[PDB]
């Protein structure tokens, strides 16, 4: 009484409203700091005339 | 934050000549360093 598991499951099924399907979800956080930033972009290289 | 590592060898109390030294490896290792020390082989 009063002690519940602090995990519940959730019961997905292929027939659920949009409001219930299953999305996976990917956070991405970028982060500066005093060393020095390596996570570049890519760099289109032109031709050279 | 940038480790310059610069090296030269040579075959041979310190020799006297000149030799410049060119660069060898440079990494962006963004640490604080103040103290070294060396490694030997017995």
């Amino acid at each position: 009484f009063n002690c519940y598991f602090p995990l519940r499951s959730y019961s997905f099924r292929p027939t659920y409203g949009v409001g219930h399907q299953p999305y996976r979800v990917v956070v991405l956080s970028f982060e500066l700091l005093h060393a020095p930033a390596t996570v570049c972009g890519p760099k289109k290289s032109t031709n050279l005339v | 934050g940038y480790f310059k590592i610069y090296s030269k060898h040579t075959p041979i109390d310190l020799p006297q000549g000149f030799s410049a030294l060119e660069p060898l490896v440079d990494l962006p290792i963004g640490i604080n360093i103040t103290r070294f020390q060396t490694l030997l082989a017995l």
